[PDB]
RNA sequence: UAAAGUUGCUGCAGUUAAAAAGCUCGUAGUUGGAUCUCUCUCGGCCGAAGCGUUUACUUUGAAAAAA
């Protein structure tokens, strides 16, 4: 250390660090599209959500609330953006 | 058919609301320029032997305008050889209201109007389909400061020539000097 | 909680500067910490430093050159008048061959020496040397 | 260390730290002067002539004093970059 | 280095080194030595950066061959691992050796039987040479050190990142140390392979060579 | 650290850089802001109608898009409560607490806790107060903290 | 009175030498994060006009017994 470059950290450097610590600071979260069998058109679900998102094109639930990330169900696709 | 705000149309300003008053019938926004209307446009040397134009659009259309200037650009640097095209809105400054005054501002000055709100929403006018990711400023041993400019990664080939006229503009309209770069990480 | 953020950022630059660093980041960053550090860098003591702008409240990276042996605030920021000044550098500097007093006064943030000049007196901000 | 006539009267001018521009003291016994030969371009042979870095004991208490020298010879042309 | 191609890492030198063990440090990463390291194993060992380890040791040698009398360096060894490979460096180079129990009071004490005034210093292991790094703190003795990944860097101006524990390694680390100071110095060239072999620097336990005879 | 307790935590939401629509949100202001006028006639605190919003349609920040904030869209058309939402449940909260105490009269913890419940209620009461939210005359009483709601 | 930095604003001390309340809430008090660059006074440089947006500060200017 002691001659450490605080203004171009490493990319990895940035990603291990807290989000609110960073130089600027990013959310950890994002937000996908989630392909269901049972519908065909496009659903935004947050990544960290804190509700049951429900398929409007069936009767499955689409993601269920955890303590962090949403636990997405299987058999549909998500697909982070941006 | 402008609508100049300062009341005195120039040669360049009639010359670009004719360019722009064809366009609006031969093109393929017969349903845009209608209401699409600007204020004024300047033609400004940005360094060396290029130059650029800059139309300045009023605010309330920016967004209008901004769904289609990619398009519109594109056919007026052809309509112009090498000279980029460049829409900032017009945007006042008032000025920062003092002890020692006058009849200038009854009411409290909005911070949209505000000299710094101005000069950021000029900066991002300036780039319009790449955004500013991050913004630095280096202040130099002389006092100087200098912008450094955080842009889109995604679209770094297409608008790295329109460096030096980016920061021509800037330069002519704030009074700061700018640099744009593209950062490794996202 | 946190009053003073000029407090925060001298005591930052005071210990990377004991510590040997090169480089110091201050958060949050303000109007009068960049005026202190301008004052500081145009006598040499601090070098170049860059604004992080953040949405919410900039941070400054300092590199730092191993000329300052200290940089403190003065809380709560007496008015000083010009009359009292010698009296303060008398206080806080070392000798009066060196070190500054940083005062904000109507005509800006500037050192005891540049005060002096202008004549005018105001609030004591801090001290570099 | 000039008067007002422009003489100097300074007894001596101390080393200052390659690493940390600070004075080395008298008598600070762990600060040291390391001398790293320079090479010819060609032959990779001493030609003569050296560089010279003088670090504190501090910072060679620290544990610093490594990275100090590889600092300096590495902006100084004989480490090569990365 | 210097980035000169006559000065780079050659083939040979890669192949020993991959031999030797070198490369590989321990389960333990001290916080200077993060920057000399490549990457952790899936077992916990610490893979050493070769290319750093080639620039540190030439950093090394240019810092040897400076000391304009070859006697003024010494060259110490406490572990029995590095002693031999110490005494042939030292009839290699012409340094000073001492291998075995460092004396306290060896540069501190001027009325004293051993009473040496090195100009420089190289050792095998910093944490078992901390007696002669800490000695050197008194006389303004600048360091060498073979350092692994936990190696402390307290005294340690030139830290060469290196398998110091295994015989092989540290044999190998002072042979190519005392070859690299001698093609430095003029005596011996870079275009044709050194005479001397590396395994001569090699430490044999007393079963080897049981079991040789 | 927190203003009733010994615990000091970093955890809070970090907004993004860009202050621009996302390139997936294809829903027009007035649209979002009749989505807001629709969950808001659903029962829904503005806490509530952003999370929905950013859960389930997908608005990265209500503010980014309609200029505005859910608060002050509800104003601005007229469906915001009399009291604002935090101090509702806070004196939410307060009911609670007194109506267990009620039959828990040995529960010393519950009557501490209740003491710094009341305790954040004047604190926030006073605020708005202070900023006009709230007339100069409204007071929280045990008597009618319930009867009031 | 200085010495007394043994009253400490400058400028003390509170783990063990004298000392932090058993703990928390809470009013007055103290302290409070970024952030905002149709006035120039009459004959085509010439008497008139003041919540000129209050303040603190700071720098002038008057008015301030002598000893």
């Amino acid at each position: 250390p002691l001659a450490k470059d605080l203004l171009h950290p490493s990319p990895e450097e940035e990603k291990r660090k807290h989000k609110k610590k960073r130089l600027v600071q990013s959310p950890n979260s994002y937000f996908m599209d989630v392909k269901c069998p049972g519908c065909y058109k496009i659903t935004t679900v947050f990544s960290h959500a804190q509700t049951v998102v429900l398929c409007v094109g069936c009767s499955t639930v689409l993601c269920q609330p955890t303590g962090g990330k949403a636990r997405l169900t299987e058999g549909c696709s998500f697909r982070r953006k941006q | 058919i402008v609508k100049p705000n300062g009341e005195k149309p120039d040669e360049f300003e009639s010359g670009i609301s004719q360019a722009l008053l064809e366009l609006e019938m031969n093109s393929d926004l017969k349903a845009q320029l209608r209401e699409l209307n600007i204020t004024a446009a300047k033609e400004i040397e940005v360094g060396g032997g290029r130059k650029a134009i800059i139309i300045f659009v009023p605010v309330p259309q920016l967004k209008s305008f901004q769904k289609i200037q990619v398009r519109l650009v594109r056919e007026l640097e052809k309509k112009f050889s090498g000279k980029h095209v460049v829409f900032i809105a017009q945007r006042r400054i008032l000025p920062k209201p003092t002890r020692k005054s006058r009849t200038k501002n009854k009411q409290k000055r909005p911070r949209s109007r505000t000299l710094t709100a101005v000069h950021d929403a000029i900066l991002e006018d300036l780039v319009f389909p790449s955004e500013i990711v991050g913004k630095r400023i280096r202040v130099k041993l002389d006092g100087s400061r200098l912008i450094k400019v955080h842009l889109d990664k995604a679209q770094q080939n297409n608008v790295e020539h329109k460096v030096e006229t980016f920061s021509g503009v800037y330069k002519k309209l704030t009074g700061k000097d700018v640099n744009f770069e593209f950062p490794e990480f996202q | 909680v946190r009053m003073n953020v000029l407090a925060d950022a001298l005591k930052s630059i005071n210990n990377a500067e004991k510590r040997g660093k090169r480089q110091v980041l201050i958060r949050p960053c303000s109007k009068v910490i960049v005026r202190f550090l301008t004052v500081m860098m145009k006598h040499g003591y601090i070098g170049e430093f860059e604004i992080i702008d953040d949405h919410r409240a900039g941070k400054i990276v300092v590199n730092l050159t191993g000329r300052l042996n200290k940089c403190g605030v003065i809380s709560p920021r007496f008015d000083v008048q010009l009359k009292d000044l010698e009296k303060w550098q008398n206080n806080l500097l070392p000798s009066r061959q060196f070190g500054f007093i940083v005062l904000t006064t109507s005509a800006g943030i500037m050192d005891h020496e540049e005060a002096r000049r202008k004549h005018t007196g105001g609030k004591i901000l801090g001290f570099f040397f | 260390m000039q008067n007002d006539a422009g003489e100097f009267v300074d007894l001596y001018v101390p080393r200052k730290c390659s690493a940390s521009n600070r004075i080395i003291g008298a008598k600070d016994h762990a600060s040291i002067q390391m001398n790293v030969a320079e090479v010819d371009k060609v032959t990779g042979r001493f030609n003569g002539q050296f560089k010279t870095y003088a670090i504190c004991g501090a910072i060679r208490r620290m544990g610093e004093s490594d990275d100090s020298i590889l600092r300096l010879a590495k902006a100084d042309g004989i480490v090569s970059k990365n | 280095s210097g980035a000169l191609d006559v000065l780079q890492m050659k083939e040979e030198d890669v192949l020993k080194f991959l031999a030797a063990g070198t490369h590989l440090g321990g389960t333990n990463l001290d916080f200077q030595m993060e920057q000399y390291i490549y990457k952790r194993k899936s077992d916990g060992i610490y893979i050493i950066n070769l290319k750093r380890t080639w620039e540190k040791l030439l950093l090394a040698a240019r810092a040897i061959v400076a000391i304009e009398n070859p006697a003024d360096v010494s060259v110490i060894s406490s572990r029995n691992t590095g002693q031999r490979a110490v005494l042939k460096f030292a009839a290699a180079t012409g340094a000073t050796p001492i291998a075995g129990r460092f004396t306290p009071g060896t540069f501190t004490n001027q009325i004293q039987a051993a009473f040496r005034e090195p100009r420089l210093l190289v050792v095998t292991d910093p944490r078992a040479d901390h007696q002669p790094l800490t000695e050197a703190s008194y006389v303004n003795l600048p360091t060498i050190a073979l350092c692994n990944t936990d190696s402390p860097l307290r005294y340690v101006d030139i830290a060469i990142p290196c398998n110091n524990k295994g015989a092989h390694s540290v044999g190998l680390m002072w042979w190519m140390l005392a070859r690299e100071v001698l093609r430095m110095r003029g005596t011996i060239s870079r275009e044709h392979p050194w005479e001397v072999m590396p395994d001569l620097y090699f430490y044999r336990d007393p079963e080897e060579i049981e079991k040789e005879e | 650290g927190r203003m009733h307790a010994p615990g000091k935590g970093l955890s809070q939401s970090a907004l993004p850089y860009r202050r621009s629509v996302p390139t997936w949100l294809k829903l027009t202001s007035d649209d979002v802001k009749e989505q807001i006028y629709k969950l808001a006639k659903k029962g829904l605190t503005p806490s509530q109608i952003g999370v929905i919003l950013r859960d389930s349609h997908g608005v990265a920040q209500v503010r980014f898009v309609t200029g505005n904030k859910i608060l002050r869209i509800l104003k601005s058309k007229g469906l915001a409560p009399d009291l604002p939402e935090d101090l509702y449940h806070l004196i939410k909260k307060a009911v609670a607490v007194r109506k267990h105490l009620e039959r828990n009269r040995k529960d010393k913890d519950a009557k501490f806790r209740l003491i710094l419940i009341e305790s954040r209620i004047h604190r926030l009461a006073r605020y708005y107060k202070t900023k006009r939210v709230l007339p100069p005359n409204w007071k929280y009483e045990s008597s009618t903290a319930s009867a009031l709601v």
